[PDB]
RNA sequence: GUGAACAGCCUCUAGUUGAUAGAAUAAUGUAGAUAAGGGAAGUCGGCAAAAUAGAUCCGUAACUUCGGGAUAAGGAUUGGC
RNA sequence: CGUGGAGGUCAGUGACGAAGCCUAGACCGUAAGGUCGGGUCGAACGGCCUCUAGUGCAGAUCUUGGUGGUAGUAGCAAAUAUUCAAAUGAGAACUUUGAAGACUGAAGUGGGGAAAGGUUCCACGUCAACAGCAGUUGGACGUGGGUUAGUCGAUCCUAAGA
RNA sequence: GAAAUUGUUGAAAGGGAAGGGCAUUUGAUCAGACA
């Protein structure tokens, strides 16, 4: 007949189909256009989600009712210590589109990564990489041959680079590996500094600088099988209804006589793969640095981490990505932070901030103090105590 | 091989009984004390003193204390012979509160 | 075993509910032969089968 | 006797049935299968592990709406049980059979199972109650299970025909010509 | 016992402790609850739900067959010692 | 062409296996059908000329019986609730006993009766069926025992009415 | 001791039904006729 009053549909079909990912790690699907120019250096970064905190910082944005006053910003803070490298890895262009044509392997590997290629660590003889590490042996020569063809071939370079992940509050152990695009200029440079870096370890300063507009890409929070009311926020039905009302009463007109793949059904929520764009570099932490959650401003030495520490995580004892806002994932995922794909102008980027004050009081209740310092100065002397 | 033991140990119900339907707490601590013996003493044959049963259901089904202080000890079994050689006995010591003391073993005669 | 019969028989007797006859575990086997009133009789007087004591509701908040 | 189709040594066998047992004929097929020509001693130890749920019987035919498993993954299925009152009753047999090997003086050690068979004895018919006032049939679809080991035995040596092979004129000229020529 | 009470709630005597069971706690349900700010805009329609409530005192309109309307409406109060 | 029964006949077939049933074996017929082999079986049966009719099925929401897919699926979710140990037993979530936790809360889940049932009472034995899990338990199954009146009822009287 | 319908064994085939017609390959199986 004809919808009656008009509405727009319900949800994004550019996200479906809306299951779960292929994997806990989501895919880097772009990396930044190549400007040959520059040195080289990676394009993304391995890290865990910490969780957040609140900021209060200055506003810089001639025009609006708050420029030069205070604005408090929610940031996200993920863990973030020194990648290694650990191989290099060459694509070529065929009219079938890029395929990898070798895979070289740096000599000494960490367990670490060592453990990833592996279901039963324990049980296991850990013979990965023992015959390849051989290679080197002689003189070097079947090493060379194939960084040599790299050279010669592949229209982009990857470098393998694993996480740290013992440098990390978590339990997993089972460290996470990936490839990052190397955009510094030259193919063979390229490689040669792929080579260079083997088993040696790289920074995140050496990739990310303050203000910086980076993205997210992330597996998102799962939330299991879930009904068609939260999963696409259709209407709830009317409070008299049989069977049901978080539902959606016409699942479609009689003719085309089948369901069709536009319709809100019921079914998995969560564990998406989102590529989330335009966090922004509000700082970036050193672990070698107490006052770490200082401030310019506040001089108070403190690190970011919460009183009794991130809830569910634990306590930053590593450089760190502080990114204003939220991000895709939950605190302890492997998460990949990655070099925008265009030069934004915008104002909002371009923006040059600077804290005033990290809040740091407990995330586990209505936290009321920075530091313990502050506590003790503030409530007196206690029955345990002195 | 074996090894016959005595200890005492605090369980704590508080956590494993959280969220528990309420009358199902008494049971899931019968239950959750069992499992917690075969967890030490490696032993699927596990049994309750009656008077740990009732310092169990002591207050009512929902009324199951936050800490018990267990008497765990690995026997060895007869008659009939069953699957496995060894067996536990669990029954409740009597402290004055439960709250603050780690696990002991207990000297054997 | 089965002592059912004794236990009403034991309530009979004794002029007193089923809910507070006490036949005692470890003289089960004696128990068991115990057909009769008679027996049942014997039985309460030597304590294989007590009376066992009323449940207080004390009068004391009350007054 | 006059058990199903087979095709072994009797002299090198033993047997039992069961029949009008009241096991769920669809399970303990199901679950007679799972050990349908195992080595005797492997299966008996294999039911014992079903019945403590940590292997489990695939159920392949009588499956529709079925729980998934882990446990199935050993038998390349998703769709697995653990029926104990089969079990029991199967492994009921299968003690039976032992015996009976005993006593011929047959090895155990290469029993394997050779022959396992259920189907479907006559219903038992019980009856439930339904709404307004109607009745419907409530019915027991019991077994009759029967088997049979067998000791292993390697082997088979050879023997055959001959191949009769006849050939034209000119087809045993060039035969001939060809050693008469070559080799 | 509380209380106006053979009410509800808890107890003594007596009698039961029967109602397939285990493990989990997805969607959607059935039954039981809560929700900021707004307050019927929802809907055929306040359907459902919420609000009210005991007692003591004060106070009480239209109209009427003078019997009522009336617990009208509207208020305050209430433990322990 | 094929069936049941009848007259004639072939001195027809047959316990040295009639009939029947089975058989991607054989052969005759355009076809209805006919013939054979092998297996199974166990007491009867057929060719030809005639006679005769309760004589040929896929259907009739056909009749009666039997059987499936559905499917190991819907389900077995009201009445607050169960637990430890022992005993017994091939076997115990469910039986017995002890302990504990609760419930009904005298408008009872107590103690008795009327109508109705008719042995369900009680003991002993006891699990094939039945008690929509179980079962060693039962209002089940087997075998026994048990209901005592001058005063309690009936019996007498009258009621509507018959 | 038929049939529906079932278990096992053996053989085959199977990219959203199956079964059928003319024809031949391939496998299996078989009658007759030769003298
Ligand atoms: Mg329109
Ligand atoms: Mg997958
Ligand atoms: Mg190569
Ligand atoms: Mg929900
Ligand atoms: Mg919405
Ligand atoms: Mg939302
Ligand atoms: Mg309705
Ligand atoms: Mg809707
Ligand atoms: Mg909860
Ligand atoms: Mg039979
Ligand atoms: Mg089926
Ligand atoms: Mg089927
Ligand atoms: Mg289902
Ligand atoms: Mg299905
Ligand atoms: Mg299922
Ligand atoms: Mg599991
Ligand atoms: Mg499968
Ligand atoms: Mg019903
Ligand atoms: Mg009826
Ligand atoms: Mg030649
Ligand atoms: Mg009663
Ligand atoms: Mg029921
Ligand atoms: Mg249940
Ligand atoms: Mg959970
Ligand atoms: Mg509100
Ligand atoms: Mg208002
Ligand atoms: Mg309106
Ligand atoms: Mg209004
Ligand atoms: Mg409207
Ligand atoms: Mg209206
Ligand atoms: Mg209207
Ligand atoms: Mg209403
Ligand atoms: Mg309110
Ligand atoms: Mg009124
Ligand atoms: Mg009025
Ligand atoms: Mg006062
Ligand atoms: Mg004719
Ligand atoms: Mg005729
Ligand atoms: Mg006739
Ligand atoms: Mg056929
Ligand atoms: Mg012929
Ligand atoms: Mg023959
Ligand atoms: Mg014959
Ligand atoms: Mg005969
Ligand atoms: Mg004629
Ligand atoms: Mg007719
Ligand atoms: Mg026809
Ligand atoms: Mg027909
Ligand atoms: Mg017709
Ligand atoms: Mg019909
Ligand atoms: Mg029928
Ligand atoms: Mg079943
Ligand atoms: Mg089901
Ligand atoms: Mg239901
Ligand atoms: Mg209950
Ligand atoms: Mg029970
Ligand atoms: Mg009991
Ligand atoms: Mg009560
Ligand atoms: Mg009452
Ligand atoms: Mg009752
Ligand atoms: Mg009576
Ligand atoms: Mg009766
Ligand atoms: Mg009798
Ligand atoms: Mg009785
Ligand atoms: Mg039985
Ligand atoms: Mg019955
Ligand atoms: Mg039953
Ligand atoms: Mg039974
Ligand atoms: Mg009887
Ligand atoms: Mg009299
Ligand atoms: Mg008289
Ligand atoms: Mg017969
Ligand atoms: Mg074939
Ligand atoms: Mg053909």
């Amino acid at each position: 007949s004809h919808r009656k009053y008009e509405a727009p549909r319900h949800g994004h079909l550019g996200f479906l189909p809306r299951k779960r990912a292929a994997s806990i790690r989501a895919r880097v699907k772009a990396f930044p256009k190549d400007d040959r120019s520059k040195p080289v250096a990676l394009t993304s970064f391995l890290g865990y989600k910490a969780g957040m905190t609140t900021i209060v910082r200055d506003l810089d944005r001639p025009g609006s009712k708050f420029h030069k006053r205070e604005v408090v910003e929610a940031v996200t803070v993920v863990d973030t210590p020194p990648v290694v490298v650990v191989g290099v890895v060459g694509y070529v262009e065929t009219p079938r589109g890029l395929r990898s044509l070798t895979t070289v392997w740096a000599e000494h590997l960490s367990d670490e990564v060592k453990r990833r290629f592996y279901k039963n660590w324990y049980k296991s003889k850990k013979k990965a990489f023992t015959k390849y590490s051989a290679k080197y042996a002689q003189d070097g020569a079947g090493i060379e041959r194939e960084l040599a063809r790299i050279k010669k071939y592949a229209s982009v370079v990857r470098v393998l680079v694993h996480t740290q992940i013992r440098k990390t509050p978590l339990a997993q152990k089972k460290a996470h590996l990936a490839e990052i695009q190397l955009n510094g200029g030259s193919i063979s440079e390229k490689v040669d500094w792929a080579r260079e870096h083997f088993e040696k370890t790289v920074a995140v300063d050496s990739v990310f600088e303050q203000n910086e507009m980076i993205d997210a890409i992330a597996v998102t929070k799962g939330h299991g099988f879930e009904g068609v009311t939260h999963r696409w926020g259709t209407k709830k039905l009317p409070r008299k209804t049989h069977r049901g009302l978080r539902k959606v009463a016409c699942i479609g007109a009689w003719h085309p006589a089948h369901v069709m793949w536009s319709v809100a059904r019921a079914g998995q929520r969560g564990y998406h793969s989102r590529t989330s764009i335009n966090h922004k570099i509000y700082r970036v932490g050193k672990g070698d640095d107490e006052a770490n959650g200082a401030t310019s401003f506040d001089r108070t030495k403190k690190t970011i981490t919460p009183m009794g520490g991130f809830v569910h995580y634990g306590e930053i004892k590593n450089d760190f990505i502080m990114v204003k806002g939220c991000i895709p994932g939950n605190r302890k995922r492997i998460v990949t932070l990655r070099k925008s794909l265009y030069t934004n102008t915008s104002r909002k980027a371009l923006e040059e901030v600077s804290l005033k004050w990290i809040d740091t009081a407990s995330k586990f209740g209505k936290g009321r103090f920075q530091t313990p310092a502050e506590k003790h100065a503030f409530m007196g002397t206690l029955k345990k105590d002195l | 091989l074996k090894d016959v033991v005595t200890r005492e140990y605090t369980i704590n119900l508080h956590k494993r009984l959280h969220g528990v339907s309420f009358k199902k707490r008494a049971p899931r601590a019968v239950k959750e004390i069992k499992k917690f013996a075969k967890l030490h003493m490696g032993t699927d044959d596990v049994r309750l003193a009656p008077e740990l049963n009732q310092a169990i259901w002591k207050r009512g089904v929902k009324g199951v204390e936050y800490r018990l202080r267990l008497r765990i000890s690995r026997k060895r079994n007869e008659e009939e012979d069953a699957k496995n050689p060894l067996f536990s006995y669990v029954e409740p010591v009597l402290v004055a509160s439960a709250k603050g003391l780690q696990t002991v073993v207990v000297e054997e005669d | 075993a089965n002592l059912r019969t004794q236990k009403r028989l034991a309530a009979s007797v004794v002029g007193v509910g089923k809910r507070k006859v006490w036949l005692d575990p470890n003289e089960t086997s004696e128990i068991a032969q115990a057909n009769s009133r008679n027996a049942i009789r014997k039985l309460v007087k030597n304590g294989t089968i007590v009376k066992k004591a009323v449940t207080v509701h004390s009068k004391s908040r009350t007054r | 006797a006059r058990y199903g189709a087979t095709s072994t040594n009797p002299a090198k066998s033993a047997s039992a049935r069961g029949s009008y047992l009241r096991v769920s004929f669809k399970n303990t097929r199901e679950t007679a299968q799972a050990i349908n020509g195992w080595e005797l001693t492997k299966a008996q130890k294999y039911l014992e592990q079903v019945l403590d749920h940590q292997r489990a019987i695939p159920f392949r035919r009588f499956n529709s709406s079925i729980g998934r498993t882990a446990q199935g993954k050993e038998f390349g299925v998703t769709k697995a049980r653990w029926p104990a009152k089969s079990v029991k009753f199967v492994q009921g047999l299968l003690q039976n059979a032992a015996a009976n090997a005993e006593a011929k003086g047959l090895d155990a050690t290469k029993l394997y199972v050779s022959h396992i068979q259920v189907n479907q004895a006559p219903k038992q018919r019980r009856r439930t109650y339904r709404a307004h006032g109607r009745i419907n049939k409530y019915e027991s679809s019991p077994s009759h299970i029967e088997l049979v080991v067998t000791e292993k035995e390697e082997a088979v040596a050879k023997a055959a025909e001959k191949k009769v092979v006849r050939l034209t004129s000119r087809q045993r000229g060039r035969i001939a010509a060809q050693k008469r020529i070559a080799a």
